[PDB]
């Protein structure tokens, strides 16, 4: 519902009102205390989620007129009142009294009620000093509720809902920081004096450019349609008057030359924008390029100065997609349109932007227009996402002259002139987002404190431009290349671009109208290369030309060459060699910009005549952090989708968290992580949907979800390399440890972790070796380190390895251990060393293949210079005797773990609990109980196998009772059944937890043995007692 | 070590069933009885008199092979079904081959 706004001196604790006329339009007298809901109108890329308010009625108020508090949002009734907002009536008044609330209070007052040791004097302070009342009151996460005192400090998990004591805790914090002197609400203070702030004839501000797009709609005053669009301009403070010509007003100041005329505005009230500013669309900084702080006085002027200019001559920029035929023709027709569809002031010296949907495209429309009326369209299906600057040119004046800035076009008496293309430089993005207003496809932003490439390419592209705007003429060019597949390449240079102020082409290669085809035509598509890059240099501003994917075009020598194979291959080498050197002087300062996929197989000649080199690498953790604080934000959550209800992240989230779980992957993988939680969630809201319910005004992402997709994004990458999945075995999942966690955890947490602190010492500990009979969880440990951890789990089964050739060693072994220094930190899993590597003393007839295996995996693995990757090598074995000198203590392999029969008197409980969760049991029979009435000498995994076979029992028993109730059943009805329909009519639910009472246990104790003698121990108590040969 | 291993504690143990033979306890893998593992070595008895009776009243019948006509279909001794208990020491040692001597 529309509603018209009015700001209420403020209570804060004090209710807003309800009108007597939305409480007959939806009028209650079970629910006197309408609770509103609001929507308020701002600034932004969408209104922020609504208010609930609880309302006193008032009869006194205007047709749909409403009344909110001023002080609850810290605005003030000095400041601009918003005449209007919109409202929704809450369905029932359905809410929720919410689960938890926090507040933060000052040192002195929290002192003051925590004195009382009677905690109800302190909920009646609620009332004497704040007038709360349970179940009247509803609060919000965040709110300040006094200056320098009382604040919520959160709601949870909901951001709003009721309050009773009677099951809110009513938490309350301590600020020993003072910050609550900082963390006030009061976006106001008054100024000392309106006189003396400069003068009226001449202030001196900085301009910026406004954060967001602005709307008729929203303004205050009413400017036309046809005329008055377009241009506006928006003031912060009593500036205003400053001005001596207040809001409303036109103003045309300008640092140089030609003035330039806009029109005023205070800004709206709800603005989050800094003060102590002048806020403009692009379309006026366009043309001031630095110079921020802007002259700026009265200058008024009475209406148009110019009623017409009789013809105009206008130019278009070059630019990449500025200079297609494909595009040419939607060019013209939206030129038209904008032109067309109002009528405008315009000037020399100035630059009119244009925005159009490159969707559009080979789409024609073929009546829409000069054959039919002036409106024409909903551009909410005629998108747009790209922009061009088209230069106003010289144009007709009549007699008059000079005040050239009023000219204009009467769509009848005059007509627009196309000269062929003029040459201007575009705004550096520091000091102005065009993506941001416009709401396009987005460019993240970089900087460049933590991306060292970054810093890099940014500082060759700032010399090779400032070195030849001074008079030194710089050939500077790169190439980009990765070890991995889909890192940033073109990310990078086109931020550059932006952050530079710098023009680019973007061409990919892989597009080209040809193949390497065998009948030579390597002339038509580097033809076509160059045909297609030239036509913008003429009057292009200081560029780059960026080629994508240089590596499918770049072939390499020597697989099997045809004739014509050699010819293409030097033709190519050639042609490019002679393109690329031959702009070098065609055009100063521009600079060739390559990617290329294997540095391997880019031809030698290329190589050699090619500049600089940067090496791109998969993100650091610290890196990630910024990645996930820009895909998880307000706009690049919101800009995709439709609906009007907005989503946002929950403030809980841990980015902690995030950064280290995502570890390794990419950054396409992120977004593929944050669109999954984001649909996940909404489904989740469409379910909530299905009842009248609650929380319908948003969905929040939220920690759970957003976790669990980790590992979605974890497999999809292993199917892509590294096939082979693993079921979960959380870290519970597994007890009795202790000190091999410890050491786990010294080996593969603390040093991995904190590095800001841990020297990260010249070697490291390669790996964990465990040892020991079967049975004792040391297969366990390695699934469970695939589970909890964000390794992924490389692993190669025995012998795997060796392979019917002679030769086995690259067959295998060479190829998978490089694929793990291929791969991001990832363990090597082996089992069974034993088998792998015999002592190479105890020497083999027939080939002696285990002296091949051995010598390439000692080769491949230890020494490790300049190759601490993480490649934490992890393994098993039965009996550490017949492994080779491999282990001799150089700390290859070396960190002898040993795991062994448990102490006697709780660890076999610990053992009995840990394999017990997710079980059930709810009796008084304790695990106590258990854990003494089973004898020692049971071990390990028999502790397993006395549970499993307890399980059988239980289901044994439950299959029986099955059998007694259907046979049962099938005597009185249901005479012909025996399955699926008798399992789809009942419906159990008590029996269908299956819980154990009893007595399995017992005959578990009595079926059950040791899997493993004394007499079978002894054989592994030898070895133990060998300590390696210690 | 590739047997002992593929099946158990990785991506394989989804479902699969296992079902040996051997001739002895003695030259199998101390890998038995185990959860992960073949484990719950079921008994095979020496079959007496009482499985004698068994094993003839399974020979009395090639069961519906054939519904049309039964191996030994036509037969005499009716009464004394349990021809053969005579047979209690022959640990049911391949009664086929005693069965083709009759045919
Ligand atoms: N750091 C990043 N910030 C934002 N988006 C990123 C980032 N890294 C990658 N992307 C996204 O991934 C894509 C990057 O495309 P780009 O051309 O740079 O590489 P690619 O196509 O993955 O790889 P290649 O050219 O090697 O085949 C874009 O969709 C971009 O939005
Ligand atoms: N906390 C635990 N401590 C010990 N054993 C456990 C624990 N949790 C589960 N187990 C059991 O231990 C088994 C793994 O034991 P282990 O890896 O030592 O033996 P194995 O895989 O049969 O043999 P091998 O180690 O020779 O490959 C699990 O499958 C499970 O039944
Ligand atoms: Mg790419
Ligand atoms: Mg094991």
């Amino acid at each position: 519902m529309k509603a018209s706004l009015t700001f209420s001196l403020s209570g804060i604790y004090a209710p807003c009102s309800i009108s007597r006329d939305i409480y007959l339009e939806y009028g209650d007298k079970k629910a006197e205390c309408l609770y509103g809901t609001i929507r308020l109108p701002q600034y932004g890329p969408g209104c922020t989620p609504g208010k609930i308010v609880h309302c006193v009625l008032d009869d006194s108020l205007p047709f749909c007129s409403i009344v909110v508090p001023s002080k609850l949002f810290g605005f003030m009734p000095t400041q601009p009142t918003m005449d209007f907002c919109y409202f929704e009536p809450i369905l029932d008044n359905v809410v929720p009294v919410l689960d938890s609330v926090t507040f933060l209070i000052n040192e002195q007052l929290y002192s003051k009620l925590m004195d009382l040791p009677q905690e109800m004097q302190q909920i009646q302070f609620l009332h004497y000093k704040y007038n709360i009342n349970s179940m009247e009151t509803v609060v919000h996460s965040r709110d300040i509720l006094t200056s320098g005192l009382c604040q919520i400090l959160n709601c949870s998990p909901f951001p709003q809902g009721l309050v009773d004591f009677t099951e809110t805790q009513l938490i309350l914090v301590n600020d020993t920081e003072q910050k609550l002197s900082a963390l006030k609400y009061a976006n106001e203070d008054e100024e000392y004096a309106l006189p003396k702030i400069g003068t009226n004839s001449a202030l001196s501000i900085d301009l910026e450019s406004l954060p967001c797009t602005i709307s008729r709609d929203l303004l205050r005053p009413a400017p036309h349609i046809n005329d008055d669009n377009s241009i506006y301009a928006f003031t912060d403070a009593e500036t205003l008057l400053r001005l001596d010509v207040t809001s409303g007003s036109f103003i045309t100041v300008s640092n140089m030359g030609c003035v330039r005329l806009v029109k005023l505005f205070v800004l709206l009230l709800p603005n989050g924008f800094k003060k102590r500013t002048i806020y403009a669309p692009p379309k006026i900084i366009a043309s001031f390029p630095d110079c921020s702080v802007v002259t700026i006085s009265k200058s008024n002027i009475g209406h148009t100065d110019i009623p017409i200019a009789n013809q105009v001559f206008i130019s278009r920029v070059g630019g990449w997609l500025q200079s297609q035929k494909c595009f040419q023709n939607i060019i013209l027709t939206t030129l038209k349109k904008f032109f067309s569809e109002s009528k405008r002031i315009l000037c020399q010296n100035d630059l009119i932007p244009i925005a159009f949907d490159s969707s559009m495209a080979d789409l024609n429309i073929a009546e829409e227009n000069d054959e039919s009326d002036d409106e024409d369209e909903l551009g909410q299906y005629y998108k747009n996402d790209s922009l061009v600057w088209f230069f106003v040119t010289s144009a007709e004046l009549d007699c008059f002259s000079k005040d050239n800035s009023h000219f204009i076009i009467d769509p009848n008496r005059t007509k627009l002139i196309t000269t062929n293309i003029t040459n201007r430089r575009p705004l550096p993005l520091s000091r102005s987002n065009l993506q941001r207003y416009y709401g396009f496809a987005e460019t993240f932003y970089y900087d460049l404190h933590i991306f060292p490439y970054v810093r890099q390419l940014v500082n060759i592209l700032e010399t090779s431009f400032n070195c030849s705007q001074r008079g030194i003429t710089l050939n500077a060019s790169v190439l980009l290349h990765s070890t991995t597949n889909n890192v940033g390449k073109a990310t990078m240079v086109r931020f550059a671009s932006k952050y530079l102020g710098i023009h680019l082409l973007e061409i990919d290669c892989l597009s080209l109208t040809s193949n390497s085809r065998q009948l030579d035509s390597t002339s038509k598509i580097i033809g076509y290369i160059r045909a297609k890059c030239e036509n913008v240099l003429p009057y292009a501003s200081p560029a780059v030309i960026f080629l994508a994917h240089l590596d499918s075009i770049l072939l390499d020598v020597n697989a099997n060459q045809d004739p014509e194979a050699i010819k293409l291959q030097k033709s190519i080498n050639f042609e490019m060699s002679k393109l690329l050197d031959d702009f070098t002087f065609k055009f100063p300062g521009t600079t060739f910009v390559g990617s290329v996929n294997n540095i391997d197989n880019v031809p030698s000649s290329f190589r050699s005549h090619m500049r600089f080199e940067i090496l791109v690498p998969v993100p650091s953790e610290a890196q990630r952090l910024r990645i996930f604080q820009w895909y998880l934000s307000s706009h690049e959550l919101n800009r995709d989708v439709q609906q009007k209800v907005p989503v946002s992240y929950m403030d809980n989230i841990s980015f902690s968290s995030l950064s280290s779980y995502s570890a390794g992957l990419t950054p396409l993988d992120i977004k593929s992580i944050v669109e999954t939680a984001r649909m996940t969630a909404t489904a989740r809201f469409y379910q909530e949907s299905k009842k009248c319910g609650w929380l319908p005004q948003s969905i929040l992402i939220t920690q759970e979800d957003l976790s669990k997709a980790t590992s979605k994004a974890r497999n999809e990458f292993s199917v892509s390399i590294g096939a082979p999945q693993i079921p979960n075995v959380t870290w519970d999942d597994i007890g009795g440890i202790d000190f091999v966690k410890g050491e786990i955890l010294d080996t593969i947490d603390m040093p991995l972790k904190h590095p800001e602190l841990f020297t990260s010492g010249m070697k490291k500990r390669s790996g964990i070796l465990f040892y020991g009979p079967p049975g004792t969880g040391k297969t366990l440990m390695a699934k469970a380190i695939a589970t909890n951890f964000s390794l992924n789990f490389f692993s190669v089964k025995g012998p795997e390895l060796l392979n019917m050739y002679i030769g086995e060693s690259e067959a295998n072994v060479r190829r998978v251990f490089q694929k793990a220094r291929e791969a991001k930190p990832c363990v090597i899993f082996f089992d069974q060393i034993d088998s792998v590597a015999p002592k190479r003393g105890n020497q083999g007839d027939s080939g002696g293949v285990m002296d091949r295996i051995v010598s390439q995996l000692l080769a491949e693995l230890d020494g490790m210079s300049t190759d601490a990757d993480g490649v934490f090598v992890i393994g098993a074995t039965n009996r550490p005797d017949l492994l080779d000198e491999a282990l001799l203590r150089p700390g290859r392999f070396d960190k002898l773990l040993y795991l062994g029969i448990p102490d006697t008197d709780t660890k076999q409980l610990n053992i009995l609990e840990a394999l017990t969760r997710k079980f059930v049991l709810d009796n008084d029979v304790k695990l106590i109980e258990l854990a003494k009435l089973c004898p020692f000498n049971y071990t390990g995994a028999d502790f397993y196998a006395l549970c499993s076979d307890a399980m059988l029992n239980a289901m044994s028993r439950i299959a029986r009772m099955v059998e007694k109730k259907v046979s049962q059943h099938n005597e009185l009805t249901g005479e012909n059944i025996s399955t699926r329909r008798w399992f789809d009519k009942i419906a159990t639910k008590e029996d269908t937890k299956v819980v154990v009472k009893m007595e399995d246990f017992l005959k578990a104790q009595e079926q059950l043995t040791p899997s493993v003698s004394r007499a079978e121990l002894n054989h592994y108590e030898a070895v133990r007692a060998n300590f390696e040969g210690a | 070590n590739q047997l002992l291993t593929q099946m158990d504690g990785a991506e394989g143990l989804d479902g699969v069933y296992i079902l040996a033979a051997t001739s002895r306890p003695d030259l199998i893998d101390s890998a038995l009885l185990r959860p992960g593992r073949l484990d719950k070595s079921v008994i095979c008895n020496i079959p007496t008199e009482s499985e004698r009776l068994d094993i003839l009243q399974a020979i009395v019948n090639s069961k519906d092979k054939d519904t049309g006509q039964k191996k030994f279909a036509l037969e005499k001794n009716a009464d004394l079904k349990l021809i053969a208990e005579k047979t209690a020491g022959f640990s049911g040692a391949d009664l086929q081959g005693l069965c083709y001597n009759a045919y």
